[PDB]
DNA sequence: CCGGCACTGGAACAGGATGTATATATCTGACACGTGCCTGGAGACTAGGGAGTAATCCCCTTGGCGGTTAAAACGCGGGGGACAGCGCGTACGTGCGTTTAAGCGGTGCTAGAGCTGTCTACGACCAATTGAGCGGCCTCGGCACCGGGATTCTCCAGGGGATCGGGC
DNA sequence: GCCCGATCCCCTGGAGAATCCCGGTGCCGAGGCCGCTCAATTGGTCGTAGACAGCTCTAGCACCGCTTAAACGCACGTACGCGCTGTCCCCCGCGTTTTAACCGCCAAGGGGATTACTCCCTAGTCTCCAGGCACGTGTCAGATATATACATCCTGTTCCAGTGCCGG
């Protein structure tokens, strides 16, 4: 049972990361409370992705998430992606 | 006197080197770290394959690169040239999620 | 000078002569506020109502906060006093003997309902026998209030360039009326006077006989 | 008189199912429509889902194990826990009695 | 036949067809069989979403001291509630108006 | 020879607080019909000639368009408040557009 | 018989009314050229679907069910009239 | 089976496989039965409409001075062309990037 | 064991081969246009489909094709695509 | 009071250091061809029902007229709000030195996904028969308006009385 | 000093009012009541889809060590939010007069919507055979790595306009 919970990994988004992520949109200067924001829009999206993979991978009577789970749980919100199968 | 460039010219002359590029901006043992941390709420003991993990970091960084380009227009509308976190809520609020 | 001027049948509410009706509507086309059981004054002067704000009058089967709600004061008339004192050459005037805040409810202004074309042939009438009318005043379309022959004691005010009320237009119980407050709060013992536009349809014959810097004027100009 | 042909809705089970919960009103003419639409918009989506559930395993039989996945993906967080049991009875007390 | 007819509505204890739920799905390109729980399970889903909304909207109309359902109570029953509103969040209602709502930087100041 | 007298008007920005309080709370329609009518007979005649409409698919293209633009100028608001103003100008519907993905 | 001036039959007012059920209070003079810019280039993507589906069907009339399939097509759905 | 058999997309002169389209119309759910040109003309409008994102691929291609393609060609090919634009207007691409663009009151006066 | 798997592979590749004749594709492009195909095949099937029940019918045919086509494309791609089709449909018939 | 030995910001302009573009060399790993074989497409009949075509019936879309009243257009005025110019001071950008984990080579272990083979229970198909549900026709009957007698309250009234200035 | 015919604060025969209340007339919408037909229940026969039970063998998880690229502090000074004050012009609240939307009629005819009859086009079975998939293999395009050669940003050092305020 080697499954050692896991905590406090939101942190490990840096904020030079998020420096180079608003450098490609083509933002000139940044604000200093933006960093304790965009961790919270990200966690909302990616809950909402990985509800529906889980819930179809359920559905298989599988244990192992594969690749088309994703590409299904992107696809019913309107978010279609091209690359990895289908 | 090391020469010392002035302030916003740097910044310049990156944005325009990111979008030459096309490699992802995150690092990866970090990003699998907290996939694996999420979905322990949903059910225990799960595995993930190889490129299943490489197809949600797309989507994400997709997402943020262009909640920023709705953020900068709304700033420059109220005559400014910085961001700050009264910006992302209106492009969120005005695009229908929150 | 000791005598009493020509006595006037005295009155609390309009009565209707011409031809026009009231508009007495029904309790579903009456405006409801956003108060509630709450802190001391409800609906109070200094409180963020939005039937005060936008100059409405609040009923008590329909506001929310119940029956002590103090936008009320319309039907309780907790008027002004002491009446009439004698001015030098002005006509009658008036006086107050209580202290009075800064916006508060001074008395209404009633009298009778008389439409365009009867209030013109009065005043043709009238004229031809030179009584110098001195009591007029419109309020909205074909309506006008009339205090000549009969009245309250708001009949008895003058014109000022540095009064101390207003006439304002309150609508209550789906009509409207009229109603004079007061701009700044004073200690008692001075004559109550309201500026007013005048619309002659002959010509300005009087000059402000009041007393001020500005006030010079004319009835008619600014 | 042509006897014009006949035309179903379910103007008469929406008329039911009122009389339990508020036994006194009544409903109007064009509230109907509004629940009428409401109702067939509603069998699609739930449908439809299925159907495709049913086609991404390789299946060709639409059973009450796919009614019970389309409804945890179509809606949300606690309305989709208590029409689950209402389903879940409805089943238990028709496949024994 | 030679027994009395029951319904299958009757078994289950619910008030919407099950058997006419049935020749929707046989007739209508889902796929080429059909179980025999799946119309007992979608209908008992179809009654309950149908009396969730009707409840508000009685308790709506109440209180304008009203005895009937128009479509604005409709309206008013489900733009109050924060899961209907979100399960309906791209439809129009025909003849419901708006919820009221004003700005607190318009209000008037002293 | 005799006046007559005038109460004062309203104070900007009142008359303009009971109306939005009263279309907030009526469902009526806010256009005319024959006017909205003779639009819709006149851009449909590039598409096709001589054609004919029902008069309850007249009615429910009117239910549409309102709908739309009362949720358009509710967008507009929000920017017009952002940028510290209370006037709403040309260039707020453009960016609520923009943003929203029409344009 | 072709037809012309019939934008400037939405008139000044009607446009005031539709702001005022949105909740606005004071408005600029260039909004009202600007709004029948807008409420043109809606009716078009609609009425050009309805008469498809018309022609499909063989038919010279535009019925109420070629509307409403029309904006369900665009996500528009809309309730109460079939 | 006499004759030497001819093929059925040879016959109206194509490249995708109208044999197969139909296989694929008549196991996937969408009608009782299909006629017999339905795809002989689906096939006509997936083979020209994948014969012009390709031919813009290569012309940016030429511009980089390559001889093959990749995925950032493809995203340039589709995001500077406003029908490709309004038609694949929700897709992410994988690899893809975005287009250089600057606004103007950021730059140095 | 390993079944197959089936594409479009070797049909965009005769495409390609037309329009440039000395170019070359890879890997992870020739899955991005498969991708394509398939997500448009699916997109003028679903519309057919409603369309004839719609009308209450029992068929698909290419007057249901050729309407689900201008409801898709936008502009001059609808009007080159209708023009397409036709001259297949004309030149299999007489044969 | 404007001109004057010598005075002060303003303007320009090469000229460094740093960052960006070249011209060869080397070199690995994936693209573009061939070969063998199995399964899915094409050729030739045959039997039944879905759709094309003609015909009749009546609903409902279009067109013109008169008339009453509510909404749209036009012109005055006056106070409030949008837009510009200054000034102060707090926070974000540029650079340098020190610390901490991401990344790249392996290695070994086992869990679980995919394929193969029997075998029984479940859904489609068909026939005979009865009641659930839709269309058309009456009743009642809860509301909106009009009398009406008309009940608490008001009020016009010339009169019932305590007062007075002289009357006596 | 007593007292007389007027003389002003109460006072009630009517009368009148407004409108609490109780009750006549008249309605557009909804609620129930019988004929009627077609769609759902009962009862059997059957053959394919799905459920277990092995069995091979790929790929996802766990550990170890090292080299270096990225994250983390820390300090300085500079441009950029944010508040304040003054001004002027454009959008709001009023009255008048002019125009056309709405409502009630009546008239004529296009085209939507059933119903019947007869081809002809799609499904369903056998055969036969060739196009497309997996496997194996070689060579060349594009990715680094050097070295040199410029473009690009920032400032010190000169140089005209106008002259600091002195002054006869
Ligand atoms: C308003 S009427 C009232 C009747 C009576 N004179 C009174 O004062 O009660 C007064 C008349 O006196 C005149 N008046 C009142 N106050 C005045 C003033 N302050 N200056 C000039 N005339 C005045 C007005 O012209 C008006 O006609
Ligand atoms: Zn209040
Ligand atoms: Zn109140
Ligand atoms: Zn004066």
């Amino acid at each position: 049972r080697h499954r050692k919970v896991l905590r406090d990994n939101i942190q490990g988004i840096t904020k030079p990361a998020i420096r180079r992520l608003a450098r490609r949109g083509g933002v000139k200067r940044i604000s200093g409370l933006i960093y304790e924001e965009t961790r919270g829009v990200l966690k909302v999206f990616l809950e909402n992705v990985i509800r529906d993979a889980v819930t179809y991978t359920e559905h298989a009577k599988r244990k192992t998430v594969t690749a088309m789970d994703v590409v299904y749980a992107l696809k019913r919100q309107g978010r279609t992606l091209y690359g990895f199968g289908g | 006197k090391p020469h010392r460039y002035r302030p916003g010219t740097v910044a310049l002359r990156e944005i325009r080197r990111y979008q030459k590029s096309t490699e992802l901006l995150i690092r990866k043992l970090p990003f699998q770290r907290l996939v694996r941390e999420i979905a322990q709420d949903f059910k225990t003991d799960l595995r993930f394959q190889s490129s299943a993990v490489l197809a949600l970091q797309e989507a994400s960084e997709a997402y943020l690169v262009g909640l920023f380009e709705d953020t900068n227009l709304c700033g420059i509308h109220a005559k400014r040239v910085t961001i700050l976190p009264k910006d992302i809520q209106l492009a969120r609020r005005i695009r229908g999620e929150r | 000078n000791s005598r009493k001027p020509p006595p006037y049948k005295h009155i609390k509410a309009n009565k209707v002569i011409g031809k026009v009706q009231i508009q007495v509507a029904d309790l579903s086309e009456i405006p409801r506020c956003n108060c509630k059981p709450a802190d001391e004054n409800p609906c109070g002067l200094e409180s963020e109502c939005l039937n005060r704000m936008l100059q409405y009058e609040c009923h008590p089967q329909v506001c929310p906060a119940g029956d002590r709600c103090q936008n009320q004061c319309f039907t309780k008339r907790l008027y002004p006093d002491a009446e009439i004192i004698k001015t030098e050459r002005r006509g009658w005037g008036l006086r107050t003997k209580r202290s009075i805040k800064k916006g508060e409810f001074v008395n209404e202004y009633v009298g009778e309902l008389i439409d365009k074309e009867e209030c013109r042939l009065r005043i043709k009438r009238a004229h031809e026998n030179s009584v110098t009318n001195f009591y007029m005043l419109t309020v909205t379309k074909d309506r006008i209030i009339d205090a000549g022959p009969k009245g309250n004691y708001s009949r008895f005010m003058n014109h000022s360039c540095n009064p101390n009320c207003e006439a304002q237009k309150w609508t209550v119980n789906g009509d409207v009326r009229v109603g004079l407050f007061a701009l700044c709060d004073i200690p008692a013992g001075m004559e109550l006077t309201f500026n007013y536009n005048l619309d002659c349809l002959g010509n300005g014959r009087t000059e402000c006989h009041c007393g001020a810097d500005n006030c010079s004027g004319f009835l008619g100009v600014r | 008189k042509r006897r014009k042909t006949r035309k179903e809705s379910y103007a008469i089970y929406v008329y039911k199912v009122l009389k339990q919960v508020h036994p006194d009103t009544g409903i109007s003419s064009k509230a109907m429509s509004i629940m009428n639409s409401f109702v067939n918009d509603v069998f699609e989506r739930i449908a439809g889902e299925a159907s495709r559930l049913a086609h991404y395993n390789k299946r060709s039989t639409i059973t009450s194990r796919e009614i019970q996945t389309a409804v945890r993906l179509l809606l949300p967080g606690e309305l989709a826990k208590h029409a689950v049991s209402e389903g879940t009875k409805a089943v238990t007390k028709y496949t024994s009695a | 036949t030679r027994a009395k007819a029951k319904t299958r509505s009757s078994r289950a204890g619910l008030q919407f067809p099950v058997g006419r739920v049935h020749r929707l799905l046989r007739k209508g390109n889902y796929a080429e069989r059909v179980g025999a729980g799946a119309p007992v399970y979608l209908a008992a889903v179809l009654e309950y979403l149908t009396a969730e909304i009707l409840e508000l909207a009685g308790n709506a109309a109440r209180d304008n001291k009203k005895t009937r359902i128009i479509p604005r109570h409709l309206q008013l029953a489900v733009r109050n509630d924060e899961e209907l509103n979100k399960l309906l969040g791209r439809v129009t209602i025909a003849q419901g108006g708006v919820l009221p709502n004003i700005q607190s930087v318009l209000l008037p100041k002293k």
